[PDB]
């Protein structure tokens, strides 16, 4: 049975091809269920309105008018 | 040659157990793709 080391070293291997091979399988296409899960999550989403500026208060305070309608004083966000 | 080749089996036998495990999540996981791409 000596040579039976001979033959299964190779069958080992050549096994590991396709694990990593299908671990490609897998990651790749989980990739593609999270973005419409992510999309899809956040068409739910609400609207998002549209204007333009007057002026700037002093700080994390500005103001807008909605083109069609007023005026609102706002507040921004962590970003700008 | 007679307690090094008793290592060889096991770590195949590992290997074995994870390679269908891979898969059949897989086989389990589409079931969701069109579950999903159908709510869209």
């Amino acid at each position: 049975f000596e040579q039976k080391i001979q033959e299964t070293e190779l069958k080992i291997r050549s096994k590991t091809e396709n694990v990593r091979r299908l671990e490609a399988q897998r990651n790749a296409l989980n990739d593609k269920v999270r973005f419409i899960k992510d999309e899809l999550r956040l068409l739910q989403e609400p609207g998002s309105y549209v204007g333009e500026v007057i002026k700037i208060v002093s700080d994390k305070k500005v103001l807008v008018k909605v083109q069609p309608e007023g005026k609102y004083i706002v507040d921004v966000a962590k970003d700008i | 040659i007679y307690f090094k080749l008793k290592k060889l089996e096991k770590e195949y036998e590992l290997l074995t157990l994870q390679e269908d495990y891979i898969k059949d999540e897989q086989r389990h996981l589409k079931r969701e793709l069109k579950r999903a791409q159908e709510e869209v």
